[PDB]
């Protein structure tokens, strides 16, 4: 019926492999405390104090990761929902 | 010689070292194996696209393809242009390198890298979880992967030529033709094996000999093969790979 | 387009102008219903005389005939293109030259055959076809001699490089004189595209589609034609033009082909020609398939008169101009004829 | 330096004048006849 | 005390402005020259009125002599550098003016002397044509007079 | 010494030259003979 | 086509030399030898204010004439046949004369400006005569390159109404609108030319 | 027994085979070339759409991440 | 401070915006100018449909008008020769935009109104190519905006 | 220590840029849109289809524009003589790359459309050559971002 | 204290290889779509053979596309002005051998073309060739190669 | 205060008088010759009517020699260099004007000679153009022999 | 003291003389020549008369070796930079006058001798123009002569 | 210059003659005219070579 | 398959350029003699117009 499969076959892909790699990737900054080897990136300007308010930011990052994962999983249940109508 | 067997294996490797990524190999096994479950219900199907249709026809090579080519990028270490840290780094510590005559210029650092000259005394040996990670950051990485990825690609090349050649001899004494041997076969292995199984042993004698506290005064590979090629040996200033050589 | 406009209008306003005004000269629709509605020879010169054409019986025969019209029609046309072949300039008056080679071969192979024959040179002055101008002399008075005729063409004519594959002077007996037309016809059609593409502008885009579909359209019909006369597939190749779709492909399937129906499959290879194909009625009352490919002709003619920058318009209305004349002379012979049944092979252009 | 400038001045501009009068030429030029007339 | 060169550039300024109106005169004698030379086999009676492009053209050529004595005769080898640029821009802007105008005199005048010989009645508009085309170069000379001493 | 003008002068004349001889060049790879009437009794 | 062929030989020669010259430049360390600034500093507004008004002239006279010509020839050549067409269809001419009209306009604004300084010394001295004589060859550039187009434009689309009108007089309505845009470009390069002479003045 | 055609055959045979030797280990350096195009498009790729994820925000961060993550999967792909 | 005058390159920036508009803007005038005009004698009925690529030309000579006016706006003697180099690549970029544009317009709407004249369904999408040529035109425009307002 | 006004090398970088990418986006419409102006009569169900590569031009426009606005938002003349002859190169760079993207996409265009018009099918492969032409275009700009932020 | 304008020898170059690698494959893309075109109109079972010739096409592109973003990583902010001449030559080099295989790969596509129009049994001899033609590009990456490392 | 190298301004004035002299001498005599020999095949008594071409011709000749021959009576090393300016300006522009002048004359010519083989009355507007364009040769000496004695 | 090259340009003089007038003479030839050989296949009785426009060819060379002899002999090492500006303009003059003689000598012999190969009355027509030529010649001699001994 | 000459005068003469045997001399004259060419350059050759 | 031979004498000319190169490579240093330089340059440009 209403958005076949044949349209939304694409989604369910999208959506399954990209909750994968991003719980693998937060999974590598909370953890790994995302070391600099798999990321470089980092958001401070001032870091000649100690290492500990780059660890905080370490979990900060990590932290956007979770909204990620949980609506993609939003976005594959009403895929398959759509799938579902047929 | 039916060349199905051979061509049904290395045909894979070649694609996997000339496709040396983790991730996309993973990607195209899921695929092919997406097609792999669903054989039955295709081949009762009827469909327009041609490339498709060419592609499942071929999807024997394409499933053992990927397979190859997860295992190449797990040589190289490049899952999405990153590498796996297994933390088995053994190049830099604050002690050793402050011992290396060294302080507090990373100071002055805020603009400046200084990268540091090898030989600390400690550190270096061998990584044997592939490529260790560290090059990734360092933007010298370039000459390291250029030489090491040139190199291996020629041995690589030789090898399979070399390989691939000697079926002519399977055919040559399957059809009684030794004459294709006598003026034929045999100085063309003799050619082949000595101009590039030198340059292999070259190499190979050249990693296991020199290290980098001889670095001064260490020739190259080119240079003493294009010296060897141009029947141009100087009397002196390049110091011999080894004693008479010549 | 990139080079015309500021150097086209300078030498071309007039005969832009001219074309336009011509197409616009010939008999409207209204001209031609009073065509039809009279049925009888006199009330057709009184309207004749009436529109555009006509008032050019005078001093002619009180019987009016159906011979007349085709002379009156062909002086018309004639008239009109001494106009514009008389105004020309170095490209374009070659064109033109080019437009009326055409008809000189034809007329040369008239003149050609009167003399090897024991016939008079006056008495074929008056048989040439209108266009033909030989003006030129050494071809007159030849004292019956092949050779004489054969320098004549070599050195005085204007043709005389397309001879230069018609040679020998053995040809003149051994071979015939239409395989013989058919030769320079094909050597001069080739050089006429040439020519058209050493000038890269709009009158080679113009002008390349049109002598594409002339060879591939003679082609088509020459391959139906000789399934009942002695030749074979090879002098066949021999003969068809080069510029054409053809001899990427398609020449090869007429060389091949052998009746109807592989003709039918060489036209349905291309679309453009395969429903000029099946507009091939051949109905007592309708239209026939040489009168598609004149209607094909006339839609070509028309393309060419929407783009204004090339030269294409022209040779447009030459075909324009010849199958309005055999309109003309059609509805005549019709009238003539008192057969009403069969008015119907004539195409309106305009 | 490598020139004298107080003639170059002259030099450029008169460059640029004769470049716009070979446009001109280009275009004067660019006449040509006609052939008969029609009668 | 002037800079060097000062009448030198006065000089072109003459020389342009007679060049390009000598050039503008003979394509307009060259192409009118044409066409009255070949038309008139078959209407000889245009002969003598045919003149009009031809003076018309001379009359393009005038405008030279008025600016290229008033430069000849006013020129002087102690300018300031002023006067002298002046000149020289003036006799070229009115120079190549009168050849755009005789580049259209010329053409115009083969034109009109067939259209002419077709039938009398577009005479009077060819005319015109070629008067507007004076009109054109009086235009170049009224610039060349305002240069002539602004 | 003074080469500032004297190396204009051999510019314009070299322009000159070049003129001169691409007038030439021109018209003489390019003559035009007539080359009719007689050139079909020696193809 | 091959005379064309020398002036793109001559071009590519010209070229040619300018990047040789210009590599050679930083090869053999030349010191800054082409001073942009000593050029600049060296050359005069005299230069500047002759070339506006002379460039303006020019240009705006021989795009008159292609108008003049392209609108002429189509008309005479229409109404050989078709004499009707002239009557409205000579209308062009005045219009091409009236670019010309503009063109000349912006020659006159643009003498308004000129006058001699007869200084010696470069520096600190007529610091806005500079300026006022870049203004004065920018307005005579562009109102004379927009004349150029206007009267191009204005003699081919004139052609093409001129003999349009030949095969129905009426469709002269709705095809002269063609030449009010060109007339705004020549409008348009006044104005701008006017902002040009605007704010100027030599000091 | 044609001499001097079989002579000049092998001859050619012998001359293309050698040189192509050489041509061919020559072009087995493509591997190379490939590999290093690999390698470049994956970490400028990478540096270019995906590092855009580093960012001050502290709440919108992975919100604008959705979109910037289906972008470079259908491009990547 | 601001050197010797700086003005220079904008007063040259000007002058390429407007006039290399004038190029586009006349060339697309140009040829639909004259490709209805062949048109409307067969049919009469579309010529108000056919005139649409004209105007837009008119609308690239407009451009080239925001241009120029804003670079004359800006135009002051303290110029710090960062702001006129701004100027003179806004103006040539517009300009040059404008010419490309003119061009695709000119051939693009000449083979759109014969091929309308042809057939009458095919104007919206001829319309929609044309649209296209517009949007590359306003590309130049806002390059040239942002030089501006630097 | 930086020489002054390497900004003008950036002006000139992003202008360049939006130039040449400017031309082909031109180059590829002009041919596209004559192509369809012919045959959309005889196959006139391919008019929805024919939008597929001037959008690809359209593609090229953007690139040019993104290209200068970067370079824009980089300008300044306080560069540390490092920066602005990047702008430049990578400006010319991805602005030829366009130039040459619209080359190939105005003829393959021309090519395949006619290849359509005979036979429905093609159109798949012709599509297959656009998408390698924007792949060509990717690379420019690829390289033309690397040294664009470095 | 190295000179001044030092990078720019290794901008250049990286912009020149692109350039002309951005040329010839966009030449390779030209003369495959054409000839493309031309068969499958007639041989549609050779539709997706006569692909192939388009995916080298494309490796011109990325020859350039290596040589280019090497030269890119390896410059620096003071070069020692050794380096960045062979990457101007290697630039150079590989882009123009690359842009002469081009012309080499599209014209023999054509040759291929006009080949399998009756005999699809040439697809083999077409291919042999064609790889005859990649050789140079390759080979002139070789070069450019060992003057980036030299 | 005179500059040296002035021998050369009227050295190079007189040379390229009679340089431009000879080749619209050379012009006219050719095409007027070409025409008297095609068409004295016909009608022999024509050429005493055909050959007043070849008389102005050695008029335009005479103008040439008489404006070298003053222009050399004023030469010596030492010169102002400030009639030399004159000299120069002039004999470059007297004799070019002439080429202009012979050249629309040999062109008359041609058409002429063509135009009176059938209708004898031609001669008086053969004549008619013949005399006004070497007026027009006058015209410009007029301007010539002015500057050289100014 | 003596500028360089003072005593030299008359070496380029005695250069350009010869030069100009061995093309002049040449070509003179080559298309008096073709014209000859034509008409000595149908009237070799007229050969002699038709020698006569290469013996005049050989008399304008005597002219250019008149001047060519004339500078050599007024040359040495202390000329005084006038003399030497003197015979460079007097060479470059006669030898571009015998070309431009040569050219209209050539060409006229051509259609001269076509014309004369049905009628020899025209032989005195074609040595009018014939020795007119050379009196251009002598002209260039003339002038030549007195600025080499001005 | 004078090869040039040569060249044409000689191609067109040995045209003629391929009908008329007779032009041969006339042929060969037209060609020393131009060979007369060639001494005058040798002449001025050897006077600038002993100068 | 036979005519290929010319095909691979162009081969040849491509390994021509390649040798001549690696010659230069070698030879090739930071503080050239500066003599040397101009003679690598004459040697490109004639191997590479022969092979042309």
């Amino acid at each position: 019926l209403c958005c076949g499969p044949k349209l939304a076959a694409c989604g369910i892909v999208l959506s399954a492999w990209g909750v994968i790699m991003l719980i693998m990737l937060g999974i590598f900054f909370n953890v790994h405390s995302a070391v600099l080897i798999e990321d470089v990136p980092f958001t401070e300007k001032d870091f000649e104090n100690g290492p500990q308010n780059i660890y905080n930011l370490y979990e900060q990052v990590s932290y956007n990761c979770f909204i990620a994962a949980g609506l993609y999983l939003l976005l594959g249940g009403f895929s398959f929902c759509q799938v579902r109508l047929n | 010689i039916n060349p199905a067997p051979y061509t049904v294996i290395t045909f894979p490797f070649l694609f996997a070292v000339m496709f040396g990524d983790f991730g996309h190999g993973i990607l195209m096994t899921l695929f092919a194996v997406w097609m792999v479950l669903r054989e039955s219900r295709i081949l009762s199907q009827k469909h327009e696209n041609e490339m498709f249709s060419m592609v499942f026809s071929g999807r024997y090579i394409i499933l053992l393809m990927g397979l190859f080519s997860i295992y190449t990028g797990l040589i190289y270490n490049d899952c999405f242009s990153k590498s796996l840290n297994i933390f088995g780094s053994s190049w830099s510590v604050r002690p050793m390198f402050t011992q290396g005559n060294w302080t507090e210029e990373t100071l002055l650092g805020s603009s400046v890298l200084q990268l540091n000259p090898a030989i600390p005394g400690v550190f270096g040996g061998p990584y044997p979880f592939g490529i260790d990670p560290i090059w990734n950051i360092a933007t010298n990485k370039l000459t390291f992967l250029n030489s090491f990825k040139m190199k291996m690609s020629v041995i690589l090349g030789i090898i399979h030529m070399l390989f691939g050649v000697s079926l002519s001899l399977f055919n040559h004494i399957y059809f009684k033709k030794p004459l294709n041997i006598y003026f034929g076969f045999i100085p063309e292995i003799i050619f082949m094996s000595s101009l590039f199984g030198y340059l292999v042993i070259l190499i190979f004698y050249k990693w296991t000999a020199y290290d980098a506290h001889s670095s001064r005064n260490a020739p190259s590979l080119l240079i003493h093969f294009i010296n060897m090629f141009l029947f141009s040996y100087p009397e002196s200033g390049n110091a011999m790979l080894y004693s008479g050589q010549k | 387009s990139f080079f015309p406009e500021l150097y086209f209008n300078v030498d071309n306003g007039y005969l832009e102008g001219l074309v336009r005004g011509l197409k616009a000269g010939v008999l409207s629709q209204a001209d031609y219903l009073n065509l039809v509605q009279c049925e009888t020879l006199e009330d057709l010169k009184l309207h004749l005389q009436s529109t555009d054409y006509g008032n050019f019986l005078a001093n002619e025969a009180s019987p009016l005939t159906v011979s007349v019209i085709d002379d009156k029609l062909k002086e018309k046309m004639v008239v009109e293109f001494r106009h514009m072949r008389n105004h020309a300039y170095e490209p374009l008056a070659s064109f033109l030259d080019f437009i009326t080679y055409s008809y000189m071969i034809d007329n040369v192979i008239l003149l050609i055959t009167g003399t090897l024959h024991q016939r008079s040179i006056a008495e074929l002055v008056p048989k040439c076809h209108p266009l033909g101008s030989f003006e030129q002399m050494e071809a007159v008075n030849i004292a019956q001699t092949p050779a004489e005729l054969y320098n004549a063409i070599l050195v005085d004519t204007p043709l005389a490089a397309f001879f230069q594959d018609c040679i020998s002077e053995q040809d003149l007996d051994e071979m015939n004189i239409e395989i013989i037309r058919n030769t320079l016809y094909k050597a001069y059609l080739e050089s006429f595209y040439k020519f058209c593409t050493l000038l890269g502008g709009t009158t080679a885009d113009a002008m390349c589609p049109i002598l594409e579909f002339e060879a591939d359209r003679r082609a088509f019909i020459i391959t139906i034609n000789s399934f009942g006369t002695e030749l074979s597939k090879e002098d066949r190749a021999k003969l068809f033009p080069h510029c054409g779709r053809l001899y990427p492909e398609g020449l090869a399937q007429l060389a091949r082909a052998d009746d109807y129906e592989q003709v039918k499959n060489v036209a349905d290879y291309y679309p453009e020609y395969k429903l000029l194909f099946e507009g091939a009625g051949s109905n007592p009352g309708d239209k026939t398939l040489e009168d598609r490919f004149f209607e094909h002709e006339v839609k070509l003619n028309k393309l060419a008169f929407l783009n204004q920058f090339h030269f294409g318009v022209f040779y447009a209305f030459v075909k324009l101009k010849e199958q309005e004349c055999r309109n003309i002379v059609w509805i005549a012979e019709c009238i003539a004829q008192r057969h009403r049944a069969k008015i119907d092979n004539y195409i309106p252009i305009f | 330096g490598f020139f004298s400038p107080g003639i170059w001045m002259g030099l450029l501009t008169t460059l640029f004048m004769l470049f716009i009068f070979t446009y001109g030429l280009h275009m004067i030029l660019s006449l040509k006849t006609m052939d008969r007339f029609d009668d | 005390n002037n800079p060097e060169y000062s009448s030198f550039f006065g000089v072109m300024g003459a020389s342009s402005a007679m060049v390009f109106s000598a050039m503008g005169a003979a394509y307009g004698t060259a192409k009118s020259g044409t066409g009255i030379a070949a038309m008139s086999v078959m209407r000889p009676e245009l002969i003598m009125k045919s003149i009009i492009p031809v003076v018309m053209a001379g009359i393009i050529a005038i405008y030279g002599l008025v600016v290229a004595v008033l430069i000849a005769n006013s020129l002087t080898d102690g300018i300031t550098l002023y006067r002298s640029f002046l000149q020289l821009g003036a006799g070229l802007s009115v120079g190549l003016s009168g050849l755009a105008a005789g580049f259209a005199i010329g053409i115009v005048g083969d034109a009109g002397v067939r259209g002419t010989a077709q039938q009398p009645r577009l005479f009077v508009g060819m005319i015109l044509i070629l008067i507007f085309a004076e009109v054109l170069g009086l235009y170049g000379l009224i610039v060349a007079l305002i240069l002539s001493t602004k | 010494l003074e080469y500032s003008v004297v190396f204009n002068l051999v510019l314009w004349i070299m322009i000159g030259l070049a003129l001169a001889v691409i007038i030439t060049s021109y018209n003489i790879w390019n003559m035009d003979p007539g080359y009719d009437s007689i050139i079909y009794r020696m193809t | 086509t091959g005379l064309e062929l020398l002036y793109l030989g001559i071009f590519v020669a010209f070229w040619a030399c300018m990047v040789v010259v210009g590599i050679c430049y930083t090869i053999f360390d030349l010191g800054f030898r082409f001073d942009v600034a000593w050029f600049l500093t060296e050359t005069s507004p005299f230069m500047w204010s002759n070339l506006g008004i002379g460039l303006a002239i020019s240009l705006s006279v021989v795009g008159a004439a292609w108008g003049i010509y392209i609108t002429g020839s189509s008309i005479i050549g229409g109404g050989v046949k078709a004499p009707r067409i002239k009557t409205k269809n000579l209308v062009s001419i005045i219009f091409c004369e009236a670019v010309a009209i503009y063109g000349i306009i912006m020659a006159i604004v643009i003498s308004n400006m000129a006058e001699p300084f007869s200084a010696t010394e470069p520096k600190a001295i007529g610091h806005r005569n500079y300026h006022a004589g870049y203004s004065m060859f920018g307005a005579g550039l562009t109102v004379g390159l927009s004349n150029l187009f206007c009267g191009v434009c204005v003699g081919i689309v004139g052609s093409g109404a001129a003999l349009a009108d030949a095969q129905n007089p009426s469709l002269f309505v709705k095809i002269l609108i063609v030449e009010i845009f060109g007339s705004a470009i020549g409008l348009f390069g006044v104005i701008v030319a006017i902002l040009q002479t605007s704010r100027v003045k030599m000091g | 027994f044609d001499f001097g055609d079989t002579m000049v055959h092998q001859a050619i045979h012998t001359i293309e085979y050698c040189l192509g030797c050489i041509s061919n280990t020559a072009s087995y350096l493509r591997l190379w070339a490939l590999s290093l195009a690999h390698a470049q498009l994956s970490e400028v790729l990478w540096t270019m759409v995906i590092h855009i994820g580093l960012h001050v925000r502290s709440l919108a961060g992975g919100l604008g991440l959705f979109f910037i993550f289906a972008a470079f999967a259908t491009l990547t792909v």
